[PDB]
């Protein structure tokens, strides 16, 4: 349809490049940090690249913060079991901080015996 | 900033193909993407082999 | 056969040269159709009346030339000369001589391929057929293997289920002996507590 | 612009973003519940403020269902890929798509504002009268939120239905999943609106439908006539996602595509006629109970066919492909988890079993395994599959075996014990309980704190 | 009548086919944002006060 | 017919009749006119308006005899 | 600010120099008043059919759809080059112009309200006219009704004029104005 | 039609932007408050929002407070009734003409 | 334009201002507070304490603390 929204248009050329006064190319913000730590592992994974192709995807330690570089360096079945127990222990610790020294009377031996008497009478 | 792109003849700029006449035939050479090392960084060597295989279909 | 027979676009004529259907509000002017039929003559009647196109006689020699150069076109031109061409006859002439646009594959530029590559076409087709042969056979092979394996799961699920059947079986035996023999069952034992 | 954008893909991102935000409030409420239930006594809620707990459980349920999972699985992923799957330039109704997300946000603000300003009382997310109609103004505010949410849901359903008129390719299984959910909404929502209006009439217009000589059981019929179709409006989009992920990642064409599609249609029709399995203990007639029990058990047939068709998709896939991707793990975990939830659903479907297990934490664990585990994981798996297309970053999820393992283990620590206490029995919608149920409640509570900690590791 | 002189149909969104008139309507409603915030904030204060939520501390002092 | 509708017996207040949990104020949330009267209970409102008028507050309606007004459809 | 706002005109020369287009009227080309023209020819004033004069001002709209077509350049009055390019339009129109433009942007909503309000006024007249009248006696004593059931329940159908008079006298007794009114004889 | 160069040399020689510095888990805890209290664009947008929201809150607040106090004193007719009893006491008349009417 | 090809181009090209992310996290944090703050306020309103002491609604031993 003459004068309608074009099906295809070519991109205009990009705006002029900016140099610094000394000739250094002007750099712009980039959120791709080079984290500082001693880990240098490189993990590669065969990945689906459609139906008939694959791609060898690599993860580099320097692309990740220290915490992940440390964890991802160890064997999974060395870390995983320790982490599982640790998280569970921490949860219990957190839930015990608010009840330190709490001693309800219904959990004393005297109350425990009285319930046994009630159960005997009621054949519970 | 009203600026209609289409011209009087109802045309817009279009970039043509890379045409190369040869052997009594007009050919078009397709644009190949740059090496993945340039765009991703890793050097494209020692690539594991994943052969062509047609779709895994259930038979019978 | 579309829009109830009403043409989307149609010609209307007015006898008064200065008539305007939007400015005037008179009630005597009667509009005519493209053939000149007054609006007060219904369509059912006017469409039966035969209307033919009359060209000035100075055009007859031209219409004759057209018929001779294209003999298939002669019968329509003769009707027009003799004043026997209706609108339907004109439409038949119009659509009879309409031809479709032609595309030539020999004019299409081809993707670049070297002469070495062009000589390997049979080999690549040969590889493709063997890939399809191997695919089809593997489908039968895999279907047999995995659907047979699913039976192992049925048998494993039947063994594990039977374990609970046996527990349930023993449970019912125990229950039948509770009220009959179990010393845990006590009667004339619970006494009302009373209101506190 | 930000709020003016009509782009269907941008709006899809907004739906996911808002679901996570509102989700933070949802998870916080869940932590309050589990903390309280850690032992017997009062832990974080005073005995004089027990009305707050009733409000916490009510808002938890409502927000997670209508403001988090539904906007995420029926608004987020659908608005982003459906027009692409349909090889169409954009969504059929651009302006309607914009207002729908704005409506969701405005109804969320109303709800949370009502927490802050109104007296905090609760009547469950099922808003049973007469309790719902003898409450304070917070109930009125919640009703406004639901009605407003209903407007957004229906207009979004209209939007998806129009794709049939413009689809330029083949209706894939996922597209069928959304269309049927849209149909379920068009037929169920108008009934919900009517019963909600009657709740308002009794709250605000001195109506007498829910006082003596008026049957309160009437509400439960009309509510659940929408209620159960809602649970399938929330699961069917998840099924559609699972189908795409398994086929794509395993490089295997969907097996029994037409049976998958006809299974989704069947679940919808059946799901529209089984609502009274939520009303087994009211005292319905014997024949009614038998009808509903019979038809409820039938839903397993079409649901079972889909499960087995998924299994064969994963079977036989090439070994060379790495199988530790988070999206693949979540998709597989869904099959393993959904079977647990569905089987327990069949158990509760038997009405005589249901007498013992109605209004107990067994029901909780049942619908958590399907929604809190299955639906959440399906939404995560779908977003993860579209990470490249969506383009988000600054998270460590795509390949994180620790996150998947820890999530699976700890989520089961929360809800598996809730099946046990269902035969103990611990009623639902309570905060205090007998001392002999502490062990299992404590274990589940330890599971809740742990799951929250694992949510921090993704960043 | 020239087909190429109507490109404003797709170059400009329909909501702003009216030029300054349509831009003015949007701008006028934009001016009401903060007045709305004050009005809405007042309603929250009204409910908060009527529920005696400001006397939380004075109640127990 | 409506203009001369016959009087009907005063309803006995049965087991489930005339139940109220709160006053009628949905029409006037802030003013709360005729809180005891029902939305279209014309005779209750008339007596309620009379109280307001006796309290120096003007209210409109329920003052002209039907047969002395136009369009009443109650004239012989 | 700009000349156009200072001197509003419809379809003059030097529109671009004047800086703005203040008229939403589009089209023209009629040879007579109220005649067939091009464009839609809609405006707040001086368009359509004049009721007081009983005359047509502009012709029926010529839609830019299948039923019509484009407008010839001789009669185009809203140039898109000047109509668009809103850069710094607020300075060209000023504050009063901004208020004018906002008011003029709602012609569609104004057209609706002019067509919608009248029927609603009529409905409101029904309410007001009824509210003035004293309430009819909806109910009477339960016992007395059943002791004279036939007269009360069926009096209207047998003789409506006397039943109407009887009702009026009861209203005069129920509201204490019986000695202040003379009920016409039947 | 506009003509532009392939590149431009800027007048300054400051490399203001570039790759992110390595950050830890809690880097946001200090960087975010730093932006709020040290970046102009942030604290000018905060003050603008607070000032105008409060600015329009005052007139609504004043109106509602007067209205709320009035509503607690009684209904509209209870207010007019108190002024009627006062006028009856001032004149010592048991029944006085209604407002806007003569004796 | 090339800058307009991608939706949310600044974020996708990794040039966005970090404040946008901070606002998103802050908004989520505020949403979470809507469950905790009214809990504390309501507890104090009906009891006089912002949070209870575990099992302070039950009988406690003499040495309980
Ligand atoms: C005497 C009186 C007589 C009678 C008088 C009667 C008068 C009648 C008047 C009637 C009309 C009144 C109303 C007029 C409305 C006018 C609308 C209009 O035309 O605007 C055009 C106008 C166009 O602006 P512009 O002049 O061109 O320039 C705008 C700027 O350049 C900015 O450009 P931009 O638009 O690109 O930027 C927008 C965007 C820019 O983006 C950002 O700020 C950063 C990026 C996002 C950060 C992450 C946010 C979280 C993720 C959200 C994900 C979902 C998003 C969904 C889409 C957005 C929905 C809002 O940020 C925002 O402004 C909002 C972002 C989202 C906020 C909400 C996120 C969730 C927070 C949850 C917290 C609690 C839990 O629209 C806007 O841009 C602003 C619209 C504002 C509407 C506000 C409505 C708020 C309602 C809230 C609830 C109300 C009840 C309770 C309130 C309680 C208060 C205490
Ligand atoms: C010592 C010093 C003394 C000094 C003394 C000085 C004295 C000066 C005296 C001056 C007296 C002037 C008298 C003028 C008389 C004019 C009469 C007239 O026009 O007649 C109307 C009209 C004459 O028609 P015409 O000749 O074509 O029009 C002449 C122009 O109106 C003529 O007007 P124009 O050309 O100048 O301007 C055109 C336009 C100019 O208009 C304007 O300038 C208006 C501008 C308004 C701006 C709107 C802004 C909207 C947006 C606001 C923003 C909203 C959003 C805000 C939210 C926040 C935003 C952030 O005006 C109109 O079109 C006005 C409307 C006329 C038609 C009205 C139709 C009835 C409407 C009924 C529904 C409404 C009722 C409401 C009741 C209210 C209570 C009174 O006659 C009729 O309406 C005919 C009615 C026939 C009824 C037949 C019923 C048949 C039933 C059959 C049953 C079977
Ligand atoms: C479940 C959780 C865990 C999930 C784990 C799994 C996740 C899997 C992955 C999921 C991925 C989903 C898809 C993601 C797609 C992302 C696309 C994207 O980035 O779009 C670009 C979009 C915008 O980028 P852009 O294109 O550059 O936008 C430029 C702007 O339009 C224009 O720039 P501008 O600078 O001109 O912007 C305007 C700016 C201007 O901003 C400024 O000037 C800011 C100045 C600083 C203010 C800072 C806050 C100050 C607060 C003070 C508080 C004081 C309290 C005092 C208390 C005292 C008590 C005594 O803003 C405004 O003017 C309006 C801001 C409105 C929004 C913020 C509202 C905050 C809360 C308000 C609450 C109010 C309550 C009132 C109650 C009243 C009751 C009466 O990005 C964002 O908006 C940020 C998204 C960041 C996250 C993306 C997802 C990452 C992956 C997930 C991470 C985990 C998240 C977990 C949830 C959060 C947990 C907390
Ligand atoms: C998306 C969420 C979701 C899903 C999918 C389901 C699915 C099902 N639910 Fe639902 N249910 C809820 C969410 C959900 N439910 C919620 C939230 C409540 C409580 C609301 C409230 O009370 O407040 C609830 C409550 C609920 C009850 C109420 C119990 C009570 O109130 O005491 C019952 C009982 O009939 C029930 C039954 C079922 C059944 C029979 C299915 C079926 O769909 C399950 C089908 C799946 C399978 C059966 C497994 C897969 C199939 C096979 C492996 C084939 C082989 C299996 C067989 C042959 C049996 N549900
Ligand atoms: C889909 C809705 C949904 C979800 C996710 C959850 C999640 C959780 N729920 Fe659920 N819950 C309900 C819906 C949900 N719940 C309903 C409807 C009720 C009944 C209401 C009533 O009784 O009235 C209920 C009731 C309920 C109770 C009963 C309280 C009672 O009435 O006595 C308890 C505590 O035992 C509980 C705990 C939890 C926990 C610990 C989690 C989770 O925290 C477990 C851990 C999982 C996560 C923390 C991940 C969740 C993440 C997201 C949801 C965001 C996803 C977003 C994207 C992927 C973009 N829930
Ligand atoms: C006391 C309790 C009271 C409760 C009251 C509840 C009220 C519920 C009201 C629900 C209204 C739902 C209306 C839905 C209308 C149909 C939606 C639809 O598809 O409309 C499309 C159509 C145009 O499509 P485009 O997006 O522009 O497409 C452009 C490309 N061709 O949209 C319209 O014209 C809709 C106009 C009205 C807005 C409807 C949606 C927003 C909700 C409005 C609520 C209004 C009442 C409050
Ligand atoms: C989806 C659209 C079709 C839905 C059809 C649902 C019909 C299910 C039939 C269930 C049935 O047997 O009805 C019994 C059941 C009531 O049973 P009892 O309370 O025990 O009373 C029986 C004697 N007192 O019936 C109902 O509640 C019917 C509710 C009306 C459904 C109307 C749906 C309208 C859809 C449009
Ligand atoms: C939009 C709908 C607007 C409806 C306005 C009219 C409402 C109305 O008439 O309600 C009264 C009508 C009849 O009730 P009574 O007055 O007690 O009947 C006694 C007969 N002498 O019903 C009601 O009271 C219900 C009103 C519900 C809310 C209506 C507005 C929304
Ligand atoms: C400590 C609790 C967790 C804090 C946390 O993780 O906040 C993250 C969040 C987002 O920060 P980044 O992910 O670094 O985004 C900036 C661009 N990369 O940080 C903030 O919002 C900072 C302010 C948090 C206030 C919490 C109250
Ligand atoms: O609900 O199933
Ligand atoms: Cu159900
Ligand atoms: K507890």
């Amino acid at each position: 349809r003459i004068g309608g929204p074009p099906v295809f248009m070519q991109f205009p050329p990009p705006p002029p490049k900016e140099y610094l006064a000394d000739g250094t190319p002007k750099t712009y913000p980039l959120h791709q940090p080079v984290f500082d730590h001693g880990y240098t592992w490189e993990h590669w994974y065969m990945t689906n690249a459609g139906v008939f192709h694959t791609v060898y995807y690599g993860e580099f330690a320097k692309d990740f913060p220290w915490r992940w570089g440390f964890v991802a360096e160890k064997p999974f079945w060395v870390g995983a079991p320790i982490l599982v127990l640790g998280v569970l222990c921490l949860g219990h610790i957190i839930q015990t901080m608010g009840q330190i020294g709490v001693r309800p009377k219904r959990y004393t031996p005297e109350w425990v015996e009285a319930t046994k008497e009630r159960e005997r009478a009621e054949n519970t | 900033h009203y600026h209609p792109p289409i011209d009087k003849k109802g045309q817009v700029y279009v970039k043509g193909p890379n045409t190369v006449i040869e052997r009594g035939q007009t050919w078009i050479k397709g644009y190949e993407l740059p090496s993945m090392e340039y765009t991703y960084g890793p050097k494209q060597e020692d690539i594991p082999f994943y052969p062509r295989v047609k779709l895994n279909v259930w038979g019978n | 056969a579309y829009n109830g027979g009403y043409p989307f676009h149609y010609v209307v004529q007015y006898d008064d040269p200065n008539y305007d259907c939007e400015a005037d509000f008179e009630f005597e002017e009667i509009p005519r159709d493209e053939f000149g039929v007054p609006a007060h003559i219904p369509p059912e009647l006017s469409t039966q009346i035969r209307h033919t196109y009359y060209v000035p006689p100075q055009y007859y020699p031209f219409l004759k030339k057209l018929g001779e150069d294209t003999p298939e076109l002669k019968p329509y031109t003769d009707k027009l000369i003799m004043g026997d061409m209706t609108y339907d006859d004109y439409e038949e002439m119009f659509y009879k001589f309409a031809k479709p646009l032609k595309i030539y594959r020999s004019r299409l530029p081809l993707p670049y391929r070297t002469d070495e590559e062009i000589s390997q076409e049979k080999y690549v087709n040969w590889c493709g057929r063997w890939y399809s042969y191997r695919q089809r056979l593997q489908g039968d092979y895999y279907s047999r293997h995995y659907f047979r394996d699913w039976l192992i799961g049925v048998m494993l699920g039947m063994y594990l289920g039977n374990l609970c059947v046996q527990q349930h079986r023993q449970y019912r035996v125990d229950m039948k002996l509770f009220y009959l023999e179990a010393p845990e069952h006590k009667i004339n034992w619970v006494k009302p507590r009373g209101d506190l | 612009f930000y709020i003016l954008v009509n782009n269907n893909k941008r709006i899809g991102i907004y739906y996911i973003k808002l679901s996570i935000i509102i989700g933070i409030l949802g998870i916080v409420l869940s932590y309050i519940i589990r903390v309280e239930l850690y032992n017997s006594g009062n832990r974080i809620i005073k005995y004089d403020n027990v009305n707050y707990y009733n409000m916490v459980i009510t808002l938890h349920g409502l927000l997670m269902i209508f403001y988090i999972i539904m906007p995420g699985l029926y608004g987020g992923i659908p608005l982003y890929i459906l027009p692409i799957l349909s090889v169409i330039t954009d969504i059929v109704l651009p302006r309607i798509n914009n207002i729908s997300i704005i409506i969701v946000l405005i109804s969320y603000i109303v709800v949370i504002n009502s927490i802050v300003i109104e007296y905090n009382i609760g009547t469950g997310w099922t808003l049973y009268p007469p309790l719902s109609i003898i409450g304070t103004v917070i109930v009125n505010m919640i009703l406004y939120g639901l009605i407003i949410i209903g407007i957004s849901s229906i207009i979004s359903a209209i939007n998806f239905m129009n794709i049939l008129i413009v689809i330029d390719g083949i209706i894939y299984v996922y597209i069928w999943s959304i269309i049927i959910t849209s149909v379920l909404l068009i037929i169920s929502l108008p009934i919900l609106n009517g019963i909600l209006l009657m709740i308002l009439s009794d709250i605000y217009f001195n109506s007498i439908y829910f006082i003596l000589n008026g049957d309160v059981v009437l509400y439960q019929h009309l509510f659940w006539y929408f209620g159960h179709p809602e649970v399938y409006i929330l699961i069917l989009p998840a099924f559609g996602i699972i189908s795409i992920i398994l086929s794509v990642l395993n490089n295997k064409i969907i097996f029994g595509m037409k049976s998958m599609i006809l299974a989704i249609i069947m679940i919808s029709i059946l799901g529209s006629i089984v609502w009274a399995h939520h009303i087994y203990t009211v005292g319905l007639e014997l024949d009614t109970k038998i009808y509903f029990n019979n038809l409820t058990l039938i839903i397993s047939i079409p649901t079972g066919n889909k499960i087995y068709n998924w299994i064969i998709l994963y079977i036989g896939s090439y070994n060379i492909l790495y199988n530790g991707y988070q999206s693949l793990i979540f998709s597989i975990m869904f099959i393993i988890i959904f079977i647990i939830g569905g089987i327990t659903g069949i158990i509760i479907s038997i009405d005589i079993i249901d007498i013992g297990l109605h209004d107990t934490y067994y029901i909780v664990s049942h619908f958590h395994y399907i929604l809190s585990i299955g639906a959440v994981i399906s939404l995560l798996a779908g977003i993860l599959l579209l990470k490249d297309i969506i383009g988000y970053y600054n998270v460590i999820i795509k390949i994180n075996k620790y996150f998947g393992l820890l999530l699976f283990i700890n989520i089961n620590i929360i809800f598996t014990p809730q099946f046990i206490i269902g035969f103990n029995v611990m009623p639902r919608r309570i905060l205090e309980y007998s001392d002999n149920i502490i062990v299992w409640n404590l274990i589940s509570s330890i599971g809740s704190i742990s799951t929250i900690l694992i949510l921090l590791s993704i960043f | 009548i020239d087909p190429t002189k109507n490109q404003w149909r797709w170059c400009v969104d329909p909501a702003w086919y009216g030029g300054m008139r349509d831009k003015a309507n949007m701008d006028m409603y934009r001016l009401m944002v903060y007045p709305f915030f004050g009005y809405a904030l007042l309603y929250l204060h009204s409910r908060f006060k009527q529920n005696d939520k400001y006397n939380v501390f004075a109640k127990w002092r | 017919h409506q203009g001369t509708k016959p009087p009907r017996p005063v309803s006995l207040e049965s087991r489930f009749m005339n139940q109220r949990r709160y006053d009628f104020t949905w029409m006037h949330p802030q003013d709360k006119f005729c809180s005891e009267c029902r939305p279209v209970e014309l005779e209750c409102k008339k007596m309620c308006f009379d109280r307001y008028r006796s309290m120096d507050y003007r209210m409109y309606g329920f003052q002209r005899p039907r047969i002395q007004t136009y369009y009443s459809f109650s004239t012989c | 600010g700009c000349e156009a706002v200072k001197n509003p005109l419809i379809g003059g020369p030097n529109q671009k120099a004047r800086g703005a287009i203040t008229s939403g009227f589009a089209g023209g080309g009629a040879k007579r008043l109220g005649g067939k023209g091009y464009g839609i020819m809609a405006d707040w004033c001086d368009h359509g059919y004049s009721f007081t004069k009983g005359q047509a001002i502009t012709g029926m709209p010529h839609w830019p759809l299948w039923c019509g077509g484009g407008v010839p350049d001789k009669f185009i009055k809203i140039d898109p080059d000047v109509h668009f390019n809103l850069q710094g339009y607020r300075e060209r129109i000023g504050w009063y112009g901004f208020f004018t433009a906002f008011l003029q942007a709602n012609y569609h909503a104004f057209v609706y309200f002019v067509r919608f309000i009248p029927i609603n006024i009529a409905i409101f007249w029904i309410y007001v006219n009824e509210r003035q009248r004293e309430p009819q006696e909806n109910v009477m004593d339960h016992e007395e009704f059943f002791r004279d059931f036939d007269s009360i329940y069926l009096g209207q159908v047998f003789d409506h004029h006397r039943f109407a008079e009887w009702l009026a006298r009861r209203r005069a007794v129920k509201w204490g104005y019986a000695d202040q009114i003379h009920i016409p004889p039947v | 039609g506009r003509e532009l160069p392939e590149y431009v040399v800027l007048p300054h020689n400051q490399q203001r932007y570039g790759r992110d510095k390595s950050y830890s888990y809690f880097t946001c805890l200090w960087h975010f408050p730093k932006m709020v209290f040290t970046e102009k664009w942030c604290y000018t947008n905060i003050m603008w929002f607070v000032f105008w929201t409060g600015f329009w809150f005052i007139p609504n607040y004043i109106w509602w407070e007067r209205r709320y106090a009035y509503q607690k004193a009684g209904f509209h007719w209870e207010h007019t009734n108190r002024k009627l009893q006062a006028r009856k006491e001032a004149l010592g008349m048991d029944k006085v003409p209604a407002s806007g009417m003569d004796w | 334009n090339l800058e307009d090809h991608f939706d949310l181009a600044e974020y996708m090209m990794k040039m966005h201002n970090p404040m946008s992310e901070y606002l998103y996290w802050i908004a989520g944090f505020v949403s979470g507070l809507h469950g905790i703050l009214p809990l504390l306020h309501s507890n104090y309103y009906f009891s006089g304490m912002f949070l209870p002491r575990d099992n302070d609604n039950t009988q406690l031993c003499d040495d309980s603390w």
